[PDB]
This record gives structure tokens, C-alpha cells and sequence, in this order.
């Protein structure tokens, strides 16, 4: 006699597209008295079992990119009614090659700025770059800086000692797989050397930077010039940054560990030379998923009594609550009051019984409770 | 869709053709115009030129120019045109130091250091500029040169100081008021007009010309603001901070055209 329970929940899965198993596997193992049935859906549409499935999981078979990749979510029902659950993502991750295996010979001038183009390869999962100059790792200063977010790496004034030979390492950080680009060999062109210029910020963070708490948030900005220019990194509001942070060796990135409230606000980076400054500016907003503080428990309870049931969640943007019955949203009507996280039943009837699901979420997340109301 | 193109290099002028096939056309822009070659009309009405322009009016270094965005109504009609035109933009073509040649077209030959050009769509007929493009309708555009002068212009001011804020490619500012009136020359008189094209890729020959005789005048303290802006540009892999300088079109043949002359 129990409505279905969640035992093992659909949780977001990395499959490596190069792994060697010709198979994933998708949780949603349930238990209710009596043995609930199952259904998948996939980007909120009903999958119709090469699939698989298993005490309720979703057995793929010759898994593909393509076909396979999306929003799962199963939904679970036995007599004593239904339980949606939490979505879960099915990620292939993986690291193309580099293409094209050949690059022009280019040509800059003493004294000039540039950025060599990693174009990574498609991929899906994290990248991480470094570059490799003349057979060594290519030195970062305040002159020559890769960054995390493109790839690329800027020379803000090239100088004879630079000619050589550049292949950009694009690593993989989920697989932990590395590949090489084609060397672009670069020389002087022996024109002049290039005056003297305002910085040009190259790269920088965008106006507007959503942080996640407990996350690390990285801001980047850096400047080709000549003379070559300093980056400084403040807060418009004039407050220091957190001891916490940690700042590239070429100043070209800060990076805010464990991202926390008193950590937002507007940053500046400002680049400057003895031919003038420009500046990046951009808000960074402290965000947070929804997390449980108080969930829905199992409620036994006899005819013509009265129900309240409250879930609670913090989060940030604050979470708003709505609520399910059997999976179908449950708003109030007669008898049955429903307010944000609270529902309130005057006089409970037989028909009351079945699967409730307290609901919480923000524009960054939604979470799921659920308990059973059942009446004597 | 929009291929690369630049004033020079292996994208060149000479190679614009290889990538925006339009480029080769024969009713192609700019030209020089032979005078005693013109044959001889409403008058040239402008309305809205002489108003300051609002606060909102901004100025963009794009890489290939500088470019003014305009958001004031300034209307031009008569000198053949069909109909009512409304001023879209300005951008500029200059040389490299020393007020060295910079127009797109010439008169008898000569050159000036400085072209500004205004372009033009009909408001009535179209919603947007950008449409009139697609559709490859008829643009209006205005050719004025700017000449040497002893003093600062000072009717210059405002772009001037616009362009002193804009110095890399992409950078944009708003501007202090300025009369498009004064940008243009003190005469209105003198004046040539013929069927040419976009000076630039995709090339459309679709503009009606407006080139105006007498000069606007500069001195070589505010064309320095010119030469002080850079552009960057591609090669295989790899971006540059380049001076952006000698940014115009070389001249085409007239072919079966006339010019008039008003
Ligand atoms: C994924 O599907 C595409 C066509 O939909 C197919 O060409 C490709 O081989 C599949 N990829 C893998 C790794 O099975
Ligand atoms: C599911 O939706 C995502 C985009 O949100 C898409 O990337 C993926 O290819 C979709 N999967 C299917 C099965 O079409
Ligand atoms: C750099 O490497 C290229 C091949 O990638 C080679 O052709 C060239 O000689 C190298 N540069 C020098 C001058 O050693
Ligand atoms: C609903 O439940 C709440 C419990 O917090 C109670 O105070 C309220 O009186 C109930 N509403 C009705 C209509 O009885």
C-alpha cells in the first residue's frame, strides 16, 4: 500500500563519444506497492521504445550525439497516483581534430599587436588552452597572454624574439583528451616598426556576468599596445577585491573562487599606456539554483480533517513554488487553498488521496519534493 | 554572405571581384569626372541640414571607415533624384600623412585628401535603409571633397573630436551637435551627377551619385585625426592592429554612362 518513491532518480550523465561502451544508462528506478510503470521523456516529448528499458531505466544502445543527446525526465505511476521527476542531461562529451592540417606563413612588423586564433575544433565539455612557441611552452607576461575563454593568444607588441612557430594545445577538461593545431609560423615583416598607440582591450568579460555561488567566476581582459599597456583590475564602488581572488601572471585574468554575495557588483578593468587608457566594465550578478530548506512529507490522515503542507527553498533569484497533484499542476479551488510553497485542505475527501509535488524554482533552476497523501 | 575584404593585401580592391562578382560590373564607383565630358533639373532642395543634430547621434569606428549614424531626419530632393531621399549615415576615405590623396573620385584628375560621403535611401518607399540594400533599390549618395586649409575648419569640430575618441576598430562615441549643413560645401551650385555603385563589396550599382565641385576646407592639425585611427585585419589565423589609412576605392571606367552636371 505506497504510492512510488524514487530510489534512484534520473541524474545527469557524461557519456564520452570514444568510450568503448556501446551503451548508456539512464536511472529512474521507483518502488511503490503496487510496482509503479514508467515512462521517458526527451526534450518533453515522449520517448517510444535500439532503446531499452530496464526496472524503469533507459538502456541505450549505440548511443549517438545526435539522436540521443538532450533533457531527459521520467514520470512513475502506480495506483496510488504519480510522481514526476527532476530533469537529468545526457552529454556526449568530446574533442574533435584539427581539421585543415596546414597554416599561411604570416607576417607582423616589429612593434605591432596581434592575436594568434586557436579555432578550436567542434567539441562539447570544457576547454582548457595553452600554446607552444618554438617547440616550448609559450611564456605568459604582461605582453604575450592566452585566454581561457577563446583560446587565443595576444601579443600585445611583437618583438623580433617572437618569430617562430605557434600551435595552439586545446585540452578537453571533461574526457581529459588533448589535441594539437597545425603550427602557424609567424615572421617579421621588414617594413617599419609600428608607432606608438592607444591600448586596444582584445578580449574582455562581458557587460553583464552571471555568478553562481560557490562557484569560481573568471573575468578576462587584456590590451595589445605599444608601449605595451598595464591591465588593472578594481571595483567601481572603490572596494578591494577579495584576498581570495587570484589574478593571472599576466594580469589578463581574475579569477573570484567560491563566488559568495559581497563578491558581486561591477568590476573595471582599465588598460593604460603612455598614449592613453580604455576601460571594460561589467556587472556580476550573484546567483544561486533553488535548495531545499523544508520538504513535503507522507501524510496519513482521516476523512473530513484538514491538511497543511509547506515546502521551503532558498535560492537566488527567491524561489516562487508551485505545486502538482499526480503531475498536474494543482492550483486552489474548492476546499483546497494553494499559496506560493503552501497548500491548505479544509475537509478532506477520499478523492484527496494520491501523489502531491511541492515545486520550487528560480529563471536558474527548479527542484522537485514529493510526498503521499493517503486517507483513512 | 559577407566576405572578407580590405584596402589592400590578398583581399584587395583588384581581388574584391574573386568573392562579390558585382565588383566587375560596368556601371561601377568612383570615377573620375571629365568636366568638359558632363552634359548640362530641379534644383538641389535639402531640408533638415542646417537643425543640430541631437544627442543621440553617434559615430563608430567600423574597420573599413569611420561612420557616423545618424538620428535626425535630413532630406535632400531635386537634381534628378526620384523622389524624397533620407540621409542614413556619413563615412569618410582618407589617405596617410601630409594630406596625401584620400577621395574616391576625382575632377580633371584631382584628388583631395579627404571624400565624405552621406548615403541616402527614399523613406517613402521604404522602411529602412538596410531593406533598400537588400532589395538592391536605389540609394542616394552625396561625394564631398575636403581641401587643405591654413586654420582649422571649425565647423569640423565635433567629428574631429569624435574621431579622436574612436581610435580602434569597433570603438564607438556619441558626438557633440554638429550642422550636417556645414559639412557640406559653402556653394551647392556646382555639381555632377551619374549611376554608379557602392564603393565597397558587394559593389551594387544601384547608387545615384551627387558629387558636389567645390571643397569643404581642413587643415593638416585636424587631418592628423584621420591618420591617428588604426583597423585590424585577418590572415590565416591571426588577427593585427593595422593604421587605417589609404582606405579607398581605386577608380573604374565609365563605360556607356554620361555624367550631368548641373
Ligand atoms: C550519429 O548520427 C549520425 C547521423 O544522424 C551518423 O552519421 C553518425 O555516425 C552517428 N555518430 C555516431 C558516433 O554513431
Ligand atoms: C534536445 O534539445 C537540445 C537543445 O536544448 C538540443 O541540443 C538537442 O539536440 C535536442 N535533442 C534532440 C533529441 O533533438
Ligand atoms: C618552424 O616550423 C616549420 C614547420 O612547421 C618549419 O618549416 C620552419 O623551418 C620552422 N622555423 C624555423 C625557421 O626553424
Ligand atoms: C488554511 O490553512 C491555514 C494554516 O496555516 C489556516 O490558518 C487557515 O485558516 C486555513 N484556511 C481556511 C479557509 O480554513
Amino acid at each position: 500500500g505506497s504510492g512510488p518513491v524514487f530510489v534512484q532518480e534520473p541524474s545527469h550523465v557524461m557519456f564520452p563519444l570514444d568510450s568503448e561502451e556501446k551503451k548508456v544508462k539512464l536511472s529512474c528506478e521507483v518502488k511503490g506497492n503496487p510496482k509503479p510503470h514508467i515512462r521517458w521523456k526527451l526534450n518533453g516529448t515522449d520517448v517510444d521504445i535500439r532503446y531499452s528499458v530496464v526496472d524503469g531505466s533507459l538502456l541505450i544502445n549505440n548511443p549517438n550525439k545526435t539522436q540521443d543527446a538532450g533533457t531527459y525526465q521520467c514520470i512513475a505511476t502506480n495506483s496510488f497516483g504519480t510522481i514526476v521527476s527532476r530533469e537529468a542531461k545526457l552529454q556526449f562529451a568530446y574533442l574533435e581534430n584539427f581539421k585543415t592540417r596546414t597554416r599561411s606563413t604570416v607576417s607582423v612588423r616589429r612593434g605591432q599587436g596581434m592575436v594568434l586564433l586557436c579555432g578550436p575544433p567542434p567539441h562539447s565539455g570544457e576547454l582548457s588552452y595553452a600554446w607552444i612557441f618554438n617547440e616550448y611552452p609559450s611564456y605568459q607576461d604582461n605582453r604575450r597572454f592566452v585566454s581561457q575563454e577563446t583560446g587565443n593568444l595576444y601579443i600585445a607588441k611583437v618583438e623580433k624574439s617572437d618569430v617562430g612557430n605557434y600551435t595552439c594545445v586545446v585540452t578537453n577538461t571533461v574526457t581529459n583528451h588533448k589535441v594539437l593545431g597545425p603550427p602557424t609560423p609567424l615572421i617579421l615583416r621588414n617594413d617599419g616598426v609600428m608607432g606608438e598607440y592607444e591600448p586596444k582591450i582584445e578580449v574582455q568579460f562581458p557587460e553583464t556576468v552571471p555568478a553562481e555561488k560557490g562557484t569560481t567566476v573568471k573575468l578576462e581582459c587584456f590590451a595589445l599596445g605599444n608601449p605595451v599597456p598595464t591591465i588593472l583590475w578594481r571595483r567601481a564602488d572603490g572596494k578591494p577585491i577579495a584576498r581570495k581572488a587570484r589574478r593571472h601572471k599576466s594580469n589578463g585574468i581574475l579569477e573570484i573562487p567560491n563566488f559568495q554575495q559581497e563578491d558581486a557588483g561591477s568590476y573595471e578593468c582599465v588598460a593604460e599606456n603612455s598614449r592613453g587608457k580604455n576601460v571594460a566594465k561589467g556587472q556580476l550578478t550573484f546567483y544561486a539554483q533553488p535548495n531545499w530548506v523544508q520538504i513535503i512529507n507522507d501524510i496519513h490522515v482521516a476523512m473530513e480533517e484538514s491538511v497543511f503542507w509547506e515546502c521551503k527553498a532558498n535560492g537566488r533569484p527567491k524561489p516562487t513554488y508551485r505545486w502538482l497533484k499526480n503531475g498536474d499542476p494543482l492550483l486552489t479551488r474548492d476546499r483546497i487553498q494553494i499559496e506560493q510553497g503552501t497548500l491548505n485542505i479544509t475537509i478532506v475527501n477520499l478523492s484527496d488521496a494520491g501523489m502531491y509535488q511541492c515545486v520550487a524554482e528560480n529563471k536558474h533552476g527548479v527542484i522537485f519534493s514529493s510526498a503521499e497523501l493517503s486517507v483513512i | 554572405g559577407d566576405p572578407y575584404w580590405a584596402y589592400s593585401g590578398a583581399y584587395g580592391p583588384e581581388h574584391w571581384v574573386t568573392s562579390s562578382v558585382s565588383c566587375g560590373g560596368s556601371h561601377q564607383s568612383p570615377i573620375d569626372i571629365l568636366d568638359h565630358h558632363a552634359r548640362v533639373y530641379q534644383e538641389l532642395q535639402l531640408d533638415g541640414f542646417d537643425n543640430e543634430s541631437s544627442n543621440k547621434t553617434w559615430m563608430k569606428n567600423t574597420g573599413k571607415t569611420v561612420a557616423i549614424l545618424l538620428k535626425d531626419d535630413y532630406f535632400v530632393s531635386g537634381a534628378g533624384l526620384p523622389g524624397r531621399f533620407k540621409a542614413e549615415k556619413v563615412e569618410f576615405h582618407w589617405g596617410h600623412s601630409n594630406g596625401s590623396a584620400g577621395s574616391e573620385h576625382s575632377v580633371n584628375g584631382r584628388r583631395f585628401p579627404v571624400e565624405m560621403q552621406i548615403f541616402f535611401y527614399n523613406p517613402d518607399d521604404f522602411d529602412s535603409f538596410q531593406t533598400a540594400i537588400s532589395e538592391n533599390r536605389i540609394i542616394g549618395a552625396m561625394a564631398i571633397f575636403f581641401q587643405v586649409s591654413p586654420r582649422d575648419n571649425s565647423a569640423l569640430d565635433p567629428i574631429i573630436h569624435g574621431l579622436k575618441g574612436v581610435v580602434h576598430h569597433e570603438k564607438e562615441t556619441f558626438l557633440d551637435p554638429f550642422i550636417l549643413r556645414d559639412l557640406l560645401p559653402a556653394s551647392l551650385g556646382s555639381y555632377y551627377r551619374y549611376t554608379g555603385s557602392l564603393t565597397t563589396p558587394p559593389c551594387s550599382e544601384i547608387v545615384e551619385w551627387i558629387v558636389f565641385r567645390r571643397p569643404v576646407p581642413i587643415s593638416y592639425h585636424q587631418l592628423e585625426a584621420f591618420y591617428s585611427i588604426f583597423t585590424t585585419e585577418q590572415q590565416d589565423h591571426v588577427k593585427s592592429v593595422e593604421y587605417l589609412r589609404n582606405n579607398f576605392r581605386p577608380q573604374q571606367a565609365l563605360n556607356d554612362r554620361v555624367v550631368s552636371k548641373s
